[PDB]
DNA sequence: AGACGGCTGGCACGACTTTTGCAATCGCAGCCCT
DNA sequence: AGGGCTGATCGTGCAAAAGTCGTGCCAGCCGTCT
């Protein structure tokens, strides 16, 4: 089989998707707000203690 | 290639036993992938090839 | 190259052919049991270079120069049986009309 | 899985697949100057989608 | 008055139409290519198996059998190389000698390669890796019994006297054979049905190749042309990034990119322009067809370039451009653009025109003489008078070679 | 049996076609420095 | 407030060389033939 390079990432949409929102589970990630994110529709804060 | 196990070496099978079921990354991808692809396209009509 | 219908298969037994016609339409009225050619069409494929070996064979045999392959159509398997009426559709532009 | 004699139709087969490599490829072409964002976000969000 | 020449009447050229008509004579599937390869950078310019069923493919029918056949490693192993280098003929494709370095034992010989050979010369078909093809007749005939009468004369011709019957030097080949008169013809005949080419006859079935570009469907005489909507190729803008460059706080930035969208929206046009000029040419050509194409090539005058593009405002280089690599389906069917042109001639037809499809129907004819002889170049010089249109033997030749005719006395055969 | 011939093609020369391969100036005015 | 001023514009068809063909037509040939 081949492959491809994806320099865009390529979460499963499969992953947290389903009732186990793995990703939200992990990340602690509201599914709102996920969701609101993944769609590049948020720009959330990542990190930042200062 | 003596010929005859060449021809031979294509038919075995193994024990294959416990098959698990376990997540991935992408090194392997690269690794059990041949190639990674780069066009979209598949075949000529104007000679018929890959 | 055009496929042609003239029950010239190469490579093919006359009985075969028997049956058939020069158009390769076979003569209206005959039985059909096993798997004979009905339609005889030959696709042509592309020429031979001066290639020693075939430039032998066509100076043997000749005429045939492996030009076309029978391409040819036959009474469906385990199907058989005599016809009563038949039809065609010839395109505009060509006008072969050979048993036609 | 040709059908009419000329076309293949792998549709999906690679009709996806194919939008795929053809999108990956706009994208190698584009953003390596310097993107702008509307283009860049609405295309990394349709290479999502995909 | 005091004539001559006199001085009356610059700046810098770009290659841009220059690149558009390397598209337009480059032919539309790679011009699609680089169609595709052109607007990739350009950002605003726009089940898995059905019957998966496997065949045989003949080399591996002949595996089938070799697999039942009983067969050694070693034997295996020439006998699966011989099938490697295998023509759609069914011909061996490389020489014995070649067979023995491919198998690359100092203990195979050319002697097992040939035992080898033979012993899988005739399982399936007859006939199967001729090896220079003449022994394979002989053993397809080998294979028929002996009780066919005619086998013996039919032999002995295949044995040495091919080239007798090469030249269809009937006269040469009863002085050297010795064959019977009338009857060594019997031999000729029974060799001539003997499956040559055996393995092309597996070889039967293709798929469809020719695509139409334009279309004329003869819609009430004059024949309504068209191209296809599909194959024209077309960009679409982008309305979003037109949308996202004005108000870019970079208006610099934005409106450049409206700069350079509006640049390829210039592009596109002319392209599209291209296709419309081409399509009125076709409307000229339909014109043209609606009398040539309804009586065929036969009745087809000789054009030019400058005479069509003498109908347009086209220059001779920009149809000479537009139309190289143009294939239109017709009613006749797909049809070369490159293949509309002819060169004219010095015919009595009163005029100058194209032999054509007159040169094919006259080959026709030529062989349409008496099956016994190829018809002469004077044949072709008498059918034109008969055609009242002046042909010259020459230039016979020259229309036969044009509808590849075989010789006078080289196609001359047994009645 | 040897010249007959009809052919065919090389030969060449015009007859027609034919592609490829060019490369700013007139202004502008904006900029930038001074 | 004046200078410099500089690169900011924006095009394309046809020619020149090349090729390339029509057309036939001489040399060798084959048929055979008287």
């Amino acid at each position: 089989m081949g492959h491809i390079e994806l320099a865009s990432p390529t979460a499963h949409i499969w992953f947290l998707k389903s009732l186990p929102s793995r990703i939200g589970l992990l990340l602690d990630m509201p599914l709102r707000d996920i969701e609101r994110v993944l769609y590049f529709e948020s720009y959330v804060v990542i990190e930042g203690g200062m | 290639k003596d010929l005859l196990k060449f021809l031979k070496a294509q038919t075995k099978t193994e024990e294959f036993d416990a098959i698990k079921i376990a997540l991935a990354s992408p090194d392997m991808i690269r690794s059990w992938s041949f190639g990674e692809v780069k066009k979209p396209e598949t075949i000529n009509y104007r000679t018929f090839k890959p | 190259g055009p496929e042609e219908i003239t029950a010239d298969i190469p490579n093919v037994g006359e009985a075969a052919l028997s049956k058939l016609d020069e158009s390769g339409i076979v003569y209206i009225g005959a039985e059909v049991t096993g798997g004979d050619i009905l339609v005889g069409k030959v696709t042509p494929k592309g020429e031979t270079q001066l290639t020693p070996e075939e430039k032998l064979l066509r100076a043997i045999f000749g005429e045939k120069a492996s030009d076309v392959k029978d391409s040819s159509l036959r009474v469906p398997n385990g199907v058989s049986g005599t016809v009563i009426d038949v039809q065609v559709f010839t395109r505009d532009g060509v006008e072969k009309d050979k048993r036609a | 899985v040709p059908l009419d004699g000329g076309r293949f139709a792998t549709s999906d087969l690679n009709d996806l697949y194919r939008r795929v490599i053809n999108r990956n490829n706009r994208l190698k072409r584009l953003l390596d100057l310097a993107a702008p964002d509307i283009i860049v976000r609405n295309e990394k969000r349709m290479l999502q989608e995909a | 008055m005091k004539q001559g020449l006199q001085l009356r009447l610059q700046l810098a050229m770009t290659p841009q139409l220059q690149q558009a008509i390397r598209l337009l004579q480059l032919s539309t599937l790679e011009l699609q290519q680089e169609l595709q390869q052109a607007l990739e950078s350009n950002p605003l310019l726009e089940l898995p198996v059905y019957q998966g069923e496997t065949t045989q493919t003949l080399q591996d029918y002949l595996m089938w059998q070799v697999e039942l056949t009983p067969f050694t490693d070693t034997d295996r192993a020439i006998a699966t190389s011989i099938v490697d280098a295998v023509d759609d003929t069914g011909y061996l494709t490389i020489q014995i000698e070649d067979i023995v370095d491919s198998i690359g034992d100092d203990e195979i010989g050319l002697e097992e390669v040939e035992a080898v050979l033979k012993r899988i010369q005739r399982f399936d078909p007859v006939g199967v890796a001729a090896k220079d093809l003449r022994d394979c007749l002989l053993i397809q005939l080998s294979q028929f019994a002996k009780e066919t009468p005619w086998l013996e004369e039919a032999r002995l011709i295949i044995s040495d006297h091919l080239d007798l019957l090469a030249n269809h030097d009937f006269r040469t080949l009863m002085r050297v054979t010795r064959l019977k008169e009338e009857v060594l013809k019997e031999a000729v005949n029974l060799i001539q049905s003997l499956d040559p080419r055996p393995g092309q006859s597996i070889q039967t079935s293709e798929p469809e190749y020719v695509i139409p570009d334009v279309l004329v469907r003869k819609v009430s005489g004059r024949w309504t042309v068209e191209l296809n909507a599909d194959s024209i190729p077309r960009l679409k803008i982008n309305q979003q990034y037109a949308a996202m460059g004005n108000s870019a706080r970079n208006d610099a930035d934005g409106q450049f990119i409206r700069s350079n969208l509006q640049e390829a929206r210039w592009l596109i046009k002319s392209l599209e322009s291209r296709n419309d000029t081409l399509l009125r040419v076709s409307r000229c050509i339909v014109e043209q067809q609606q009398a040539f194409f309804e009586q065929g090539e036969e009745y087809m005058k000789p054009m030019v370039l400058a005479d069509i593009a003498q109908a347009v405002e086209m220059h001779e280089s920009t149809i000479s451009r537009v139309t190289t690599q143009k294939y239109l389906h017709s009613p006749r069917g797909i049809f070369e653009l490159k293949y509309f042109f002819s060169s004219h001639v010095n015919t009595e037809g009163g005029g100058e025109a194209s032999s054509t499809a007159i040169r094919a129907l006259v080959k026709k004819l030529i062989a349409a003489e008496n099956p016994a002889k190829p018809l002469s170049d004077s044949k072709l010089t008498s059918m034109l008078s008969e055609q009242g249109i002046m042909v010259a033997r020459r230039t016979v030749a020259k229309y036969r070679e044009s509808l590849s005719i075989p010789p006078s006395n080289q196609r001359k055969q047994l009645v």
